[PDB]
RNA sequence: AUAUACCGCCAUCUUCAGCAAACCCUGAUGAAGGCUACAAAGUAAGCGCAAGUACCCACGUAAAGACGUUAGGUCAAGGUGUAGCCC
RNA sequence: GAUUAACCCAAGUCAAUAGAAGCCGGCGUAAAGAGUGUUUUAGAUCACCCCCUCCCCAAUAAAGCUAAAACUCACCUGAGUUGUAAAAAACUCCAGUUGACACAAAAUAGACUACGAAAGUGGCUUUAACAUAUCUGAACACACAAUAGCUAAGACCCAAACUGGGAUUAGAUACCCCACUAUGCUUAGCCCUAAACCUCAACAGUUAAAUCAACAAAACUGCUCGCCAGAACACUACGAGCCACAGCUUAAAACUCAAA
């Protein structure tokens, strides 16, 4: 690294900040004098101080990017994000008095929830026990889920199972099956769920 | 293990210049250069005879002043002119000296059609800068 | 043997003495100045001059200093013709680290009987400066532990005297971004320029005091220059952190680089010229938000026997 | 009250049959033995349980079971905590015992003399 | 021809931290060994690391990197000891 | 090996061979305290003087007894039990509760340190009972001696060489699983071995001096018996003796090495 032990990570909050100097408690207020002293690294490209910034849209967004090529990554997000408007918006005006109360139209909110449907609660780690490998069921962190949850739904996607199909109709069909718990993405949850149930007897090989 | 222009490690009765005691990570930090022209200039040329005369200069002076060379020579050029500065012992006479210089400073003018003139630095002993 | 350590003594030191004053003569006539008010730093500056080095080590460079500031200090000799030491602890080997201990150690009961920023304590190697000892690691931090616990007690105006001798100071420099001059145009606007840089690219920044959000990169309008919206997110995040958009007209030239690092140097300059036209409070949140910070990050040379900075080639 | 060590070793005065047959000498160390590592105790494991016998009758559905499933996951958070906070706190307090390293620091102090001087 | 005679230039452990002259002490004057800071026999020039320097700084990257190890590599860079050829 | 020079002896030289110089030292680990005790012929001076841990805790032999667990049988219930790093085989009149029930083996106490010549002895009771008023004293006399093993007749919970089956493995005559036998137990005879090693003989005595190669369990003195003198061949061969007949005890040499 270019910078030094010395240098601390930014803060871009906004909010923070305006924070009125009453409201500051005694602990938070000795940080921000603190931080006078501090040496504060240049904040990178990627996120700014805007209202529509989402670090979990934006992370998808590195998770699908090839060689650096980030206005592909983001110019696929965003289809996709007007691709599940357009398709629900499309639900929306064909449907009946009272089934337009439960339609969401909003593909963020759509975005993040059908990230926590394909969340996986317990995985499988191979433990060596006895000159052999078991996959013993083991608790999965709070982040291992996260990135799962996001790893798996750019591979059903990049698979080449759909001929011909762009990426922004593909995963905005994948986002809209988990929104619903259906889908392959959510399958797979299941048989990692029901190899770490089947395989509960070998719960007792691991330590931590 | 890198070996170039090293003075290994002694047990302590070894004496080195300090020319000698520098390896070559050193030469531009530390240490001068031994020759100086422009051949190695950017946009000049002739740095391949200029390089050809100092490897001759250098073993001509090291056989015609047999034991008597401290150190390494300096040579330094000023257009035409070609200046060989060098460190010698006390032990050879200096009628010998007066002798060599004019037959060196005329051969050597004489094969590469230039002005030589050759500064010589007696001194009593090698000057010793730390023992390796 | 051969290999002795060169050992200076008082009259070898004297004789160098006068012939630094009768050398520091000579050289005032060489560049014909007057003798009695030649300093130090002229008598640097003519050796330059004469003796021309261009060595990267300054320390090996030619000097002509004063022999006080070149040869070391050396232990002198510690007894007399008849052989008794002068101090009496000359037998512990450090008769004067322990002479301090002894001092302090007597400080500290007569204290029972009667009864800060931008200072630091001095470092090992500047106490062995003091005493002319070489020290261990450990009896340095014994030291520091006394002087620490004669500061707790109530101590007299007078050890208070003893103790700053041991406490050098440190010029802290205020992390404070430095406002630029506000100019005035010939039509009488006020404005701020700035520079800034980002990997290869270089940006100047024009920043009117009043004006309606409108910014001109090489004298195109910025959407047009910077057709990426994460390039115009860039050019907003300062002023919309100073929550005044719409408010300032800049006029900016950036030149090398490419896309994003352009951007980037152009943000750097309007954030540092936009900070003579907010409140000091401002500037701090602008220093803490990274703002005002050049990033160091520029592309790592790649190693002769690699495949790249660091990547290596495939191990057979 | 220490046992005995009177006629217990092979030694010329003693005629009876040795009692005890050390392979190491009976002489205290300057030294102690480090402090083993504990194997530990498993945690949100009856959370677990639970948990995963609603999947099975739910079909592994995550929208009935979701009261099991917090219980698994605010102990998970919980059991974090107490796993950082008993390492830290163990070594830098002083709790009980002391740790060998100071221990071994007041046995060198005394040190035993099995020899004379 | 011989790198198993060598210089010379390197690899490697080294993404190491050792290395060591000269003294001293212990062990009954054996090969050997040599720390405890609320200190119990070690002191140490020198080599290295380190520090300095180069590059865009204090960071990082280069460079540097001892003594040794593998009779490591190369007599076909050049030179060279030994043995051999000389219509 | 030849040549040159040199060294030693010298009318001799010096290759082979033989001989001449061999016991007051040792025995925890180098070769040596040979499993134990007794005595004889005899030797010793530790025997008179002169003195200090009788008895009791797990000696031995005989007879009798039984708390925990197990096997078996019976009832009731269940449909499986066993096995493990993980499996297979095996069993399914199997398993669990309850109750009845040993010619086997003896938690805790025992952090004790005792008895006995040693081997060895650790559940309860009872009987008999534990040599010697100097010491030493045997491969063989006399009498004992773990485990294993033989012969004969009984017993049988469990364990278990062999064997059979299952698995592993390149193979597996093994380690792991299962089952079962000789055997371990009793009675009567035999066998006579051990890393029978506390590898440190018995008796008496000392703690001073040179403490003492090393390690281990500090170093010595007196007295006596036993044993041992390079390694290996060799816990062999022959001979003798023995209820021992693939045995035990005692126990060489040749060849070979220059070390062990
Ligand atoms: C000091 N000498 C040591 C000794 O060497 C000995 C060694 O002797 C060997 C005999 O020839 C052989 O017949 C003998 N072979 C038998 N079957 N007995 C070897 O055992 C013997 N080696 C030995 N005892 N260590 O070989 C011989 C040629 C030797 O060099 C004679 O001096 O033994 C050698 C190892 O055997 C060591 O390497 C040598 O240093
Ligand atoms: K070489
Ligand atoms: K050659
Ligand atoms: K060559
Ligand atoms: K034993
Ligand atoms: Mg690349
Ligand atoms: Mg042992
Ligand atoms: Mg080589
Ligand atoms: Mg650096
Ligand atoms: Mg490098
Ligand atoms: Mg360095
Ligand atoms: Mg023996
Ligand atoms: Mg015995
Ligand atoms: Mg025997
Ligand atoms: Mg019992
Ligand atoms: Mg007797
Ligand atoms: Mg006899
Ligand atoms: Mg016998
Ligand atoms: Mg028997
Ligand atoms: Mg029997
Ligand atoms: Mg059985
Ligand atoms: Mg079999
Ligand atoms: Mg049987
Ligand atoms: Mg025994
Ligand atoms: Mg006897
Ligand atoms: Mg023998
Ligand atoms: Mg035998
Ligand atoms: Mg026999
Ligand atoms: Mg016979």
């Amino acid at each position: 690294s270019r910078y030094s032990p010395e240098f601390k990570d930014p803060l871009i909050d906004k909010e923070y900040y305006r924070k009125p100097v009453e409201e500051l408690t005694e602990e938070e207020k000795y940080v921000r004098e603190l931080k006078k002293t501090q040496l504060i690294k240049a904040a990178p490209a990627g996120k700014t101080s805007s209202v529509f910034e989402d670090p979990v849209i934006s992370k998808f967004t590195n998770m699908m990017m090839i060689g650096g090529n980030k206005v592909l990554a983001r110019s696929l997000m965003i289809q996709t994000l007007e691709a599940v408007k357009r398709k629900q918006f499309e639900k929306y005006h064909a449907a009946s008095a009272e089934e337009q109360a439960t339609i969401e139209r909003n593909p963020y909110t759509i975005f993040h929830q059908a990230l926590k449907n394909c969340e996986p609660m317990i995985g499988l780690v191979p433990i060596l026990k006895g000159g052999r490998f078991y996959q013993v069921p083991v608790p999965l962190p709070d982040r291992r889920r996260r990135f799962l949850a996001m790893k798996w739904m750019i591979t059903e996607c990049r698979d080449k199972k759909h001929q011909r199909t762009l990426m922004p109709e593909k995963l905005s069909h994948k986002l809209l099956e988990a929104f619903h718990n259906q889908g392959p993405v959510i399958k797979r949850k299941h048989d990692l769920h029901k190899m770490a149930e089947a395989n509960r007897a070998l719960a007792h090989y691991r330590w931590w | 293990k890198n070996r170039a222009a090293r003075v290994r490690v002694s047990k302590g009765d070894k004496p080195v210049t300090y020319e000698e005691a520098h390896a070559p990570h050193y030469i531009a930090h530390r240490k001068g250069w031994l020759s100086l022209h422009t051949g190695n200039l950017d946009g000049e040329d002739h740095a391949a005879e200029r390089t050809v005369e100092d490897v001759f200069l250098r073993k001509f002076m090291w056989g015609t002043f047999p034991g008597c060379l401290a150190d390494q020579l300096v040579l330094k050029r000023r257009g035409n002119q070609l200046e060989i500065c060098a460190v010698v012992l006390r032990q050879l006479s200096p009628h010998k000296y007066y002798f060599l210089v004019g037959y060196s400073e005329t051969l050597l003018s004489y094969f590469y059609k230039c002005p030589v003139r050759l500064h010589l630095q007696t001194v009593p002993s090698k000057v010793v800068y730390k023992y390796l | 043997p051969t290999s002795k350590r060169e050992t200076y003594t008082e009259d070898f030191i004297k004789k160098q003495i006068e012939e630094f004053n009768i050398g520091k003569r000579h050289l005032a006539n060489m560049m014909g100045e007057d003798p009695e008010t030649f300093t130090q730093e002229d008598i640097d500056r003519a050796i330059a001059y004469l003796f021309p080095s261009g060595l990267f080590e300054k320390r090996a460079r030619p000097v002509m200093k004063h022999p006080e500031q070149i040869f070391p200090r050396q232990r002198a000799i510690q007894w007399g013709e008849d052989g008794r030491p002068f101090h009496y602890l000359f037998y512990t080997g450090k008769q004067s680290y322990y002479s301090l201990m002894h001092d302090v150690y007597g400080m500290l009961l007569n204290l029972e009987k009667h009864q800060v920023i931008g200072s630091r304590w001095l470092i090992k190697e500047e106490l062995e400066e003091m005493l002319v000892e070489k020290l261990s690691d450990l009896d340095y931090m014994q030291f520091i532990r006394l002087l620490e616990k004669l500061l707790t007690s109530q101590c007299g105006a007078a050890e208070e005297e003893f103790v700053q001798r041991f406490r050098r100071s440190v010029t802290l420099e205020s992390k404070k971004q430095l406002i630029e001059p506000v100019q005035y145009d010939e039509q009488g606007m006020a404005f701020s320029k700035s520079e800034g840089k980002r990997k290869t690219a270089k940006a100047e920044a024009i920043v009117y005091k009043h004006g309606s959000g409108r910014i001109k990169v090489n004298g195109i309008d910025y959407q047009l220059y910077f057709p990426i919206t994460q390039d115009r997110e860039q050019l907003m995040f300062p002023f919309h952190f100073v929550d005044r958009l719409g408010k300032h007209d800049v006029t900016c030239t950036v030149s090398g680089g490419g896309r994003s690092a352009q951007a980037g140097a152009i943000r750097l300059a309007m954030a540092k010229a936009l900070c003579s036209f907010v409140t000091e409070d401002e500037v701090e949140w602008m220093r803490q938000a990274g703002l005002l910070t050049t990033d160091p990050r520029v592309r790592e040379r790649k190693k002769p026997g690699q495949e790249g900075a660091r990547r290596k080639f495939t191990w057979k | 009250a220490t046992p005995s060590l009177r006629g217990r070793l092979a030694r010329f005065g003693n005629p009876r049959k040795p009692v005890l047959k050390p392979n190491k000498p009976l002489i205290l160390a300057n030294r102690v033995g480090e402090r083993r590592r504990e194997k530990g105790e498993a945690t949100c494991i009856t959370e677990m349980s639970v948990m995963m016998a609603c999947w099975k009758q739910n079909e592994f559905r995550d929208d009935a079971c979701r009261k099991e499933i917090q219980g698994f996951l605010d102990c998970a958070a919980r059991a974090q905590e107490a796993r950082k906070m008993r390492s830290i706190q163990e070594t830098l307090g002083e709790s009980g015992s002391l740790l060998p390293n100071k221990l071994n620091k007041l046995l060198q102090r005394f040190p035993n003399k099995p020899y004379l001087s």
